[PDB]
């Protein structure tokens, strides 16, 4: 199923341009669960603007309760897999760090290949994530 | 690079042995698989060349090329390791095939079990797959801490089979992109 | 003698490595893209190790539904019958003029 | 020496279109306009006709 | 010369300050100071090209000659007032800067097999 | 010595017969060869349409500027900076970066291969 | 899984300038045909000469190189055997199965200087003749200089030497389709559209003189200069013109240089691509059953 689901809003872009042949550090924050997104995504193939609405999910598998693992590299279509989203990524978690000073200071470091993503928030929501886990990044702009 | 010469007309002297006592001693103390440590500096001797250094830079700095599974399995033949799983399943609604990542292509040279961390370039290599990169080029050439010396300290048995596949694959990758100096490069405007 | 050689790998089940002699890039690029059109070929690629010699190496890693030997005739005949359809289409168009 | 029969890169035969090039260069035509009348569209087969020394008229005196 | 009425002399041309092997090189000031000195008296002296037009009276060792010599596309002012097209040796070639499989590494040149058989660079 | 079909071919039909390394440019420090290759290309290619207003002097101490070559090469169908989109010879696909091309003037030296074997 | 079905459409067809389309196929069918048509299809060319007397100005080895580049015709080009395939006849003569003879003979006795031509080579077989304007000049003889030789021409593959290839320029392009965003065209003024039209190197984008609209005329001559996209990129309208190449629908501009016909070039190419892919599957058939 879904381990974490939220609706964010684009705050600021770090390059803040168009057709820069690079990746944009799209900073986002929640409004109902007090989260913070730092996902890198290129604007050329997936256009994002300052101020929008998009849902984000994070599941350990895409078989929809049919298999507890991913499987091979090239996964064929089998038994109506979860394809309702538009932006699907894959990556492995590598670092879980905490911080003092505030209650919502537990960050989350994940790498979807060569990109990076920071998830700073309270430790109650990201408590279900272990170390060296194979996660997914389901996203859909609405 | 040990010869310190280019291909603009330099010659090479060749001495041939005849005795067995001069033949067994050549592949024991003199040959390239034995003097892999440059004892003048205390580090690696055979670093990256001119094309391989630029290709290993561009692969990890460009970050905005998504090659599909058609031109990925062709580059998996020059490397002795298998293919990683695709980090991108669907980057766009107008895209169907799972496209790979440029930094995921550089993980076909590090063996499973390689641990390497460089703090000045923020690159972390965990279980034979690099995961981070932010504006660095010092961990590739002859510096203080680089992946060639960390591979020579890891196993020291197949480093000459690693730098060879780090050239015969990076050349075929750079042929697909093309490096050319045009007039707009001198104009800089 | 023995222009095509069959070498079967051991570490990967249902895997082969085909090689021919005295060829060039005209076959390694027309067989790889034909194998990529099929749905039972997970790995297809040509490699020229030494350009001074004349020998290409094709590696085919298929699934358990078919052998990696039976997935070669279906990629050769798919071009051998496509060239006939191209010739039958060009011979009428050159006869129209 | 003489004009080569084929182009060094393309392969188009240009050995015969040398007398009719000097015959059109005898008029008031430009060197950039005397090649358009011989049906040469690429700059590979035009540098042979534009830049070539005629050494045989200096070598035939003796 | 047209704007200031203070001058009493003038040079004929600014290109007439170099030697005959250096004032015919195109863009002689754009190059490096140790890269036109490496060509004006080090490459033109050993470049094959034109030779003596009478090879029946001159008998000397190492008398090489190109088959198809070619004047360059450009026409410098030091090669127009001289009325001589013998000081330009070598042929033209459509070059292209490209990393070609690492075979042109460390100041090397990869060439064409189907161009050296049609008359280019044959001597 | 590569064969003709393996070189990166262009749309018009030209084939590069000499391919040099681009790494030798910021170390030998020789500019003006890319200017010679852009001035010899604009005077050899035909104008679509003016075969009199073009500059072909290339005087050593009276060099024409970049704004005169990049506006003379633009009036014939090629790009301003001299580079053009090339394809692949082995695979056949397009390249992500253009390749500069131009008819330079190369000389052959005396020092051959058979005169140095010993 | 199975085969494809390519569709063609010939635009114009004359001698050595055949132009045809090639739709519904990938690039490895338009490249692996060009690489065969430019170097693999065999013609005939002069290989071995035999100079009896040479009193001209040029050397006796400069003429043997020039005589081999003459574009001889070849109608029985695929029906003949090679020199190594024909073990008989020991070379040196008109075998009429693997070789043909030529006889050049000329002498200048008049006052004016006469030059020999490619129309002076008389062969014993009138089916292999040099094509023909003036013709290919070889030498120029003074008063008292003669030239007489004997040439032997044979069928050869154009991969060995560059004299057997009958294709000078055979290329293909992707034939892209361009689209204009009509919702953002009215943002720019008239002078911006004029400056955007004049920024193109080739005549790709025109203008309607009754409504001032950017109308696409002749889209097959874009040549991928990438000067129209970068012009609107550094302006007040990014992403105005999006240009992407098609994966199919290529066009072929072949040339046959007068040796063979342009129609017989792409026929002998696909008649040899059917036998190059023939000895591979029969030599790998005994390891399957
Ligand atoms: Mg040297
Ligand atoms: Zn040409
Ligand atoms: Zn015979």
């Amino acid at each position: 199923i879904i381990m974490f689901e939220d609706i964010f809003v684009v705050d600021k872009l770090d390059p803040d341009g168009k057709k820069f042949d690079k990746v944009t550090r799209v900073e986002a924050r929640s409004h109902n669960l007090e989260m913070f997104m730092h996902l890198d995504v290129n604007t050329e193939v997936y256009p994002l603007a300052v101020g929008d609405k998009f849902t984000l999910a994070m599941a350990p598998t895409l078989n929809l309760d049919g298999t507890p693992d991913t499987g091979y590299f090239t996964p064929g279509a089998k038994k109506t897999l979860a394809d309702k989203y538009e932006y699907i990524m894959h990556g492995k978690l590598y670092k879980i760090s905490e911080r003092d000073g505030k209650t919502p200071k537990a960050e989350l470091y994940v790498s979807f290949g060569g990109l990076l993503m920071l998830l700073q928030g309270d430790p109650a929501h990201i408590s279900h994530f272990e170390l060296d886990q194979r996660l997914f990044l389901l996203m859909r702009k609405l | 690079l040990p010869f310190r010469g280019d291909f603009d007309g330099d010659c090479l002297h060749g001495y041939v042995p005849q005795s067995i006592q001069a033949k067994v001693e050549l592949d024991e103390l003199v040959a390239l698989d034995k003097q892999l440590i440059n004892r003048q500096n205390g580090r690696n001797l055979l670093s990256l060349g001119q094309d391989s250094l630029t290709a290993a830079y561009l692969v990890n700095v460009e970050k905005n090329c998504y090659l599909n599974r058609a031109q990925m399995q062709q580059l998996q033949m020059y490397c002795p390791f298998q293919l990683p799983p695709p980090a991108i399943i669907k980057a766009s609604p107008s895209s169907t095939e799972p496209q790979w990542t440029g930094m995921q292509l550089f993980g076909m040279l590090f063996p499973p079990g390689f641990d390497y961390t460089y703090p000045l370039n923020n690159v972390v290599v965990s279980n034979g797959e690099l995961l981070s990169f932010s504006e660095g080029s010092a961990w590739l050439r002859d510096g203080e801490g680089n992946f060639i010396e960390r591979l020579l300290k890891h196993d020291k048995g197949k480093v000459l089979d690693i730098i060879y596949s780090a050239q015969e694959m990076l050349s075929q990758w750079l042929l697909m992109r093309g490096l050319s100096v045009s007039l707009a490069d001198l104009y800089l405007s | 003698t023995k222009k095509v050689s069959y070498d079967r790998d051991t570490k990967i089940i249902n895997a082969a490595s085909f090689t021919v002699e005295r060829e060039d890039h005209t076959i390694g690029n027309i067989v790889r893209m034909q194998l990529h059109r099929d749905e039972n070929v997970l790995f297809a690629g040509y490699q020229l190790p030494h350009p001074l010699k004349y020998k290409i190496i094709v590696r085919i890693h298929t699934t358990s539904q078919s052998s990696p030997m039976q997935a070669y005739n279906q990629a050769i005949n798919d071009l051998d019958k496509e060239l006939d359809y191209l010739k039958n289409q060009f011979e009428a168009e050159v006869a129209k003029f | 020496m003489i004009i080569p029969v084929r182009c060094f890169t393309c392969g188009k035969v240009i050995g015969n279109k040398w007398d009719q090039y000097l015959d059109l260069l005898q008029l008031d035509y430009t060197e950039g306009d005397a090649l358009d009348a011989l049906q040469l569209v690429r700059y590979c087969c035009r540098r042979m006709l534009m830049t070539h020394v005629d050494l045989i008229e200096k070598l035939l005196n003796y | 010369l047209k704007e200031p009425k203070i001058y009493t002399h003038c040079e004929l041309d600014l290109s007439f300050l170099l030697g005959v092997s250096c004032a015919v090189v195109p863009f002689a000031n754009h190059d490096h100071g140790r890269r036109v000195l490496y060509q004006s008296q080090k490459h033109c002296q050993q470049a094959i090209g034109f030779s003596s037009t009478n090879p029946n009276i001159r008998c000397d060792t190492l008398s090489q000659q190109l088959f198809y010599p070619q004047k360059p596309l450009f026409k410098t002012l030091a090669s127009e007032c001289l009325k001589k097209e013998v000081l330009f040796n070598g042929q033209n070639a459509i070059v292209a800067v490209n990393v070609h499989l690492g075979y042109n590494q460390e100041d090397s040149i990869v060439m064409n097999k189907a161009s050296l058989e049609r008359g280019m660079f044959r001597s | 010595l590569e064969e003709q079909q393996n070189f990166p071919f262009t749309i018009q039909g030209i084939v590069p017969d000499i391919v040099i390394n681009p790494h030798a440019f910021p170390s030998r420090q020789t500019p003006g060869q890319l200017l010679e290759a852009a001035l010899s290309k604009g005077i050899a290619c035909p104008i679509q349409k003016a075969y009199t207003k073009l500059t072909r002097h290339a005087t050593p101490f009276s060099t024409p500027g970049v704004t005169e070559i990049t506006e003379q090469l633009h009036r014939a169908g090629f790009s301003r900076w001299g580079n053009e989109r090339v394809y692949n010879g082995r695979s056949g696909e397009m390249m992500r970066s253009m390749i500069f091309m131009g008819p330079t003037f190369y000389q052959r030296l005396v020092h051959m291969s058979e005169d140095k074997v010993k | 899984t199975y085969q494809r079905f390519p569709k063609i459409k010939i635009r114009e067809l004359k001698d050595d300038y055949a132009k045809f389309e090639l739709r519904e196929t990938d690039v490895s069918m338009a490249n692996a045909l060009r690489r065969v048509m430019i170097s693999e299809v065999p013609t005939v060319a002069i290989d071995l000469v035999e100079i009896e007397v040479n009193s001209s100005v040029l050397n006796d080895e400069f003429i043997a190189h020039r005589l081999g580049l003459i574009p001889l015709t070849s109608e029985r080009a695929m029906s003949m055997r090679f020199s190594r395939d024909c073990d008989a006849c020991d070379g040196d003569g008109q075998c009429e199965f693997c070789s043909v003879e030529f006889r050049l003979s000329s002498k200048c006795v008049t006052d004016q200087t006469l030059d020999v031509t490619s129309r002076d080579l008389y062969s014993a077989d009138p089916t292999v003749t040099p094509v023909d304007h003036k013709g290919i000049i070889i030498v120029k003889l003074r008063r008292g200089q003669e030239l007489k030789l004997r040439a032997i021409a044979r069928k050869g593959i154009g991969k060995d030497h560059a004299k057997w290839s009958p294709a000078a320029t055979v290329t293909f392009m992707y034939e892209p389709d361009i689209i204009i965003n009509e919702d953002m065209m009215d943002t720019l003024s008239d002078e911006e559209k004029i400056d955007l039209i004049e920024s193109s190197p080739t005549k790709v984008f025109g203008m309607d003189p009754v409504t001032r609209q950017v109308v696409v005329v002749d889209p097959e001559a874009y040549t991928y200069d990438e000067e129209v996209i970068k012009k609107a990129e550094a302006m007040g309208k990014p992403g105005l013109i999006e240009i992407s190449p098609k994966d199919d629908s290529f066009i072929f501009t072949v040339e046959s240089t007068g040796a063979v016909k342009a129609s017989q070039l792409v026929l002998n190419a696909i008649d040899l691509l059917k036998q190059k892919l023939d000895a591979v599957r029969l030599s790998d058939d005994t390891v399957e059953a």
